RNA sequence: CCUACUUCACAAAGCGCCUUCCCCCGUAAAUGAUAUCAUCUCAACUUAGAUACCCACACCCAAGAACAGGGUU
C-alpha cells in the first residue's frame, strides 16, 4: 500500500527508511504494512 | 584562539608574511641604485615603451610605425615628443609608473611620415519589409607616424 | 630572443605533451584541465585558427571519482538510430563496458562545439592503468598538479601527525564499546 | 573503557581509559567541538576528529555520552557517514567506485532517467547540507546539487 | 639593414667551426653540446632546444625540429652574442 | 614562475622592477644522443588529425587561394 | 534449404524440411550503530544477485538492373 501521509495504527507498527523510503512495517498484522 | 590543523582551519591559499617597512625600504633602495647604475653607464641594449598617444595605448620599440586615426595637423617630417609614456622596458629592468612616468625621465619622440585617407569604408543600413535601405561610404583621415628615439635618463 | 626566424616561430607554435594523473580525481577536473590545454587556451599565442593545442595524455581513469552519487545516479544516453535504440546506462556500467569512456566524454562535452573538435579529440590520449606505450613517454614533458588533493585515511597518518591532534573529550570509564 | 571476556568463564574488565588533552582553548562550553574552537572547521576529510568519536566497529557513539550538542552531533553523525563510504577509515569495518561527499546510501538510489526541463531539473545531491555552515574560502559558495 | 639578421646579411656555412675558431681567439676552450629541453621527440614535431657550454655555463642555446638544426642554431644563437649583433643591440643612433 | 626584485623610487611615482634572465643550469641537461585511403590514415595517425584535412578540393576552391600574400615584419 | 510430397522441372517455390543460445530488482533475509535492547543499512555491511558471423581482354557463373563479386588447370 502506498500511502504519501503514512498513519499508523498498532503499537507493533514501526517506520524505517529502507532503500529510500519510509515504510511502516509491523508483524501482528502485516497488513499495516505501508509505503511513501 | 589556538585552532587544531583539520581541512579548513588555515585557508588554502598559501600563507605569506609581510617584511617589515624599514628593511624593505633597505631592498627598494638597493633596487633603485642597481638599477639607476645600470640606466648611468647604458647596460642595457634597446628600448620598448608603452606611451599613451592619441587615445590608445601603443607599445613602441624604436625605429618603427604607427597609424592614428585623425589629422594631427603637423607638417610632415615634423619631430614630436610623445608624452604621456607609461612603461619603459629593457632586456633586465622595467620602469612602470604610476600611471605616468615623469617627462624628465623618458623622452619619446616620433615623426609625421605620411597624412592619407584611408580605404572607402561603407556604412550601409537596412531594414527589411520597409523599403529601409540607405548607403554611406566614409573615408576617414590617418597619420603614419615613425617612432625614432626611446631615449631614457638617469634620474631616479 | 635572437633566433632565425623559422627557429623562433618553430620554438613558439610547436606542441608539447603534458601527463595528468587521473587516480582519485574527478572526471571533470580532468577534462576542465585537459580540455583548456587541447585548445590552446594556456598558451598567449592562443588563436582560434592557429591549431596551437597541445597534447593531453591522462593515465589511471579508471580510478577516476564521481564526487557523490553519481556512481549511479548519473546516466549517459545515446540513440542508435533504430527504432527502439535509446540505450542509458549509468556512470558506473558505461565504466564498467570501457573503462575511458567517461573522461572521454566529459572532454568532448567541455570543448567547443565546432569542426576542431575531432581534431583536438585525436590529440588527447587517454590509458586506463598506470601502463603507457612507450612511444609516448619519451615525449611527455610536463605533469600537471592534481586538480583534487587526495585526502588521505587513518592507516596514512604518520605517529607525530596523530599525537598532534588533541582528544577532544572524555570518555567514562564504564563504558561497553 | 571496558571488554567482556568471555572463554566457560565471562567477565567484564575496564581497559586503560584514555582522557581529553589537558587545555581546552574555549573551556566552560557544551560540546567538545566548543571547547577547541572548531564549530565550523572541519569536513569529511579530516578522519582524526572524526575518528575519535567513532565506536570500534565504524557505528558512532550517542549524544548522552560524548556529550555534543544536537547539531554538532547530527553534522559528524554526516561527516562519519561521509568519510566511510569515500573509504576514508579502512580500520572501522564490520568484521570498487571511487566516492567522495556522497550524501545518500550508494545502493539506493534511482538513476536519472529524465533529467527534466532546465526550469525543473533534476540535479544530483552533492555533500550534506550540514555542512552549509563552514567557513568559505571562496566566493561562489558549495555548490550542495549536482 | 634595419630588422635585418645578421646571416641574412653575411651568409655563412658551418657556422660552429666559426665559433670554435671564435672561441680558440678568446682562449676559450671547446664548446660542449647539452640537450636542455626536448618535446614530441618521438613524433613528426620534435622541439629540441639545445645549449651551447663553455666551462659548465651556457654560452647559448637555441631550438630546432632536430637536434642537428638546433645545435647548429644555437651555434649561430652564440656567434650573435659574441660578435655583439643581437636582436636587443642598442639601435643605431641617428 | 616568478622571480623579480620590485621597487618603488623614494618618492613613489615610479615603480622599478628588475627582472635579470637566469640560465639554465649545466647540471639541468642531458648529453645529445650520437594506396590512398591508408595513405590517409597513415598521415592522420603520424600527425595527429582527422582524416578529413588531407583529402583534396575543388579547382573551384584552389582558385580563390591568394598565393601573393601580405607578409610582415 | 530442395532429399522427398506438392506448383513444378536443367531452377524458382509452400502447402514441405531444418535451426533458433542467457539475466531483469521489487522484495525477503542475517550482522549492526545513531538510539549500547531492537532495526534489511537514502549508516559502515553480508546473501537471493557474450559469444558467434566478417577479416590476404574475353567467356561462363548457383553473383548480378548497371557497376560489382566468383570461376576458366
Ligand atoms: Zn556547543
Amino acid at each position: 500500500k502506498n500511502k504519501t501521509v503514512l498513519k499508523k495504527r498498532c503499537k507493533d507498527c514501526y517506520l524505517v527508511k529502507r532503500r529510500g523510503r519510509w515504510y511502516v512495517y509491523c508483524k501482528t498484522h502485516p497488513r499495516h504494512k505501508q509505503r511513501q | 584562539g589556538y585552532v587544531p590543523k583539520t581541512s579548513l582551519s588555515s585557508p588554502p591559499w598559501p600563507e605569506v608574511v609581510l617584511p617589515d617597512p624599514v628593511e624593505e625600504t633597505r631592498h627598494h633602495a638597493e633596487v633603485v641604485k642597481k638599477v639607476n647604475e645600470m640606466i648611468v653607464t647604458g647596460q642595457y641594449g634597446r628600448l620598448f615603451a608603452v606611451v599613451h598617444f592619441a587615445s590608445r595605448q601603443w607599445k613602441v620599440t624604436s625605429e618603427d610605425l604607427i597609424l592614428i586615426g585623425n589629422e594631427l595637423d603637423l607638417a610632415c617630417g615634423e619631430r614630436i615628443r610623445l608624452e604621456k609614456v607609461l612603461l619603459v622596458g629593457a632586456d633586465n629592468f622595467t620602469l612602470l609608473g604610476k600611471p605616468l612616468l615623469g617627462k624628465d625621465l623618458v623622452r619619446v619622440e616620433a615623426t609625421v611620415i605620411e597624412k592619407t585617407e584611408s580605404w572607402p569604408r561603407i556604412i550601409m543600413r537596412f531594414r527589411k519589409r520597409k523599403n529601409f535601405k540607405k548607403k554611406r561610404i566614409v573615408t576617414t583621415p590617418q597619420t603614419v607616424l615613425r617612432i625614432n628615439s626611446i631615449e631614457i635618463a638617469p634620474c631616479l | 630572443s635572437s633566433f632565425s626566424r623559422a627557429p623562433q616561430q618553430w620554438a613558439t607554435f610547436a606542441r608539447i605533451w603534458y601527463l595528468l594523473d587521473g587516480k582519485m580525481q574527478p572526471p571533470g577536473k580532468l577534462a576542465a584541465m585537459a580540455s583548456i590545454r587541447l585548445q590552446g587556451l594556456h598558451k598567449p599565442v592562443y588563436h582560434a585558427l592557429s591549431d596551437c593545442g597541445d597534447h593531453v595524455v591522462i593515465m589511471n581513469t579508471r580510478h577516476i571519482a564521481f564526487s557523490g552519487n553519481k556512481w549511479e545516479q548519473k546516466v549517459y544516453s545515446s540513440h542508435t538510430g533504430y527504432p527502439g535504440g535509446f540505450r542509458q546506462v549509468t556512470a558506473a556500467q558505461l565504466h564498467l563496458r570501457d573503462p575511458v569512456a567517461i573522461v572521454k566524454l566529459a572532454i568532448y562535452g567541455m570543448l567547443p562545439k565546432n569542426l576542431h573538435r575531432r581534431t583536438m579529440m585525436e590529440r588527447l590520449h587517454l590509458f586506463p592503468d598506470e601502463y603507457i606505450p612507450e612511444d609516448i613517454l619519451k615525449n611527455l614533458v610536463e605533469e600537471l598538479p592534481q586538480p583534487r588533493k587526495i585526502p588521505k585515511r587513518l592507516d596514512e597518518y604518520t605517529q607525530e601527525e596523530i599525537d598532534a591532534f588533541p582528544r577532544l573529550w572524555t570518555p567514562p570509564e564504564d563504558y561497553r564499546l | 573503557f571496558r571488554e567482556v571476556v568471555e572463554t566457560t568463564i565471562i567477565e567484564g574488565r575496564i581497559t586503560a581509559t584514555p582522557k581529553e588533552s589537558p587545555n581546552p582553548p574555549n573551556p566552560s562550553g557544551q560540546c567538545p567541538i566548543c571547547r577547541w574552537n572548531l564549530k565550523h572547521k572541519y569536513n569529511y576529510d579530516d578522519v582524526l576528529l572524526l575518528s575519535q568519536f567513532i565506536r570500534p566497529h565504524g557505528g558512532m557513539l550517542p549524544r548522552k555520552i560524548t556529550g555534543l550538542c544536537q547539531e554538532e552531533h547530527r553534522k559528524i553523525e554526516e561527516c562519519v557517514k561521509m568519510a566511510h563510504r569515500a573509504g576514508l577509515l579502512p580500520n572501522h569495518r564490520p568484521r570498487q567506485l571511487n566516492r567522495y561527499l556522497t550524501r545518500w546510501a550508494p545502493g539506493s538510489v534511482k538513476p536519472i532517467y529524465k533529467k527534466g526541463p532546465r526550469w525543473n531539473r533534476v540535479r544530483m545531491p552533492v555533500g550534506s547540507p550540514l555542512l552549509r555552515d563552514n567557513v568559505c574560502y571562496s566566493r561562489t559558495p558549495w555548490k550542495l546539487y549536482h | 639593414m634595419t630588422g635585418k639578421e645578421l646571416f641574412e646579411m653575411w651568409k655563412i656555412i658551418n657556422p660552429m667551426g666559426l665559433l670554435v675558431e671564435e672561441l680558440k681567439k678568446r682562449n676559450v676552450s671547446a664548446p660542449e653540446s647539452r640537450l636542455t629541453r626536448q618535446s614530441g621527440g618521438t613524433t613528426a614535431l620534435p622541439l629540441y632546444f639545445v645549449g651551447l657550454y663553455c666551462d659548465k655555463k651556457l654560452i647559448a642555446e637555441g631550438p630546432g625540429e632536430t637536434v642537428l638544426v638546433a645545435e647548429e642554431e644555437a651555434a649561430r644563437v652564440a656567434l650573435r652574442k659574441l660578435y655583439g649583433f643581437t636582436e636587443n643591440r642598442r639601435p643605431w643612433n641617428y | 614562475n616568478c622571480n623579480v626584485e620590485l621597487a618603488l623610487t623614494s618618492d613613489g611615482r615610479t615603480i622599478v622592477c628588475y627582472h635579470p634572465s637566469v640560465d639554465i643550469p649545466y647540471e639541468h641537461t642531458k648529453p645529445i644522443p650520437r594506396e590512398e585511403g591508408p595513405m590517409i590514415e597513415q598521415l592522420s595517425k603520424m600527425f595527429f588529425t582527422t582524416k578529413h584535412r588531407w583529402y583534396p578540393h575543388g579547382r573551384y576552391h584552389r582558385c580563390r587561394k591568394n598565393l601573393n600574400p601580405p607578409k610582415d615584419r
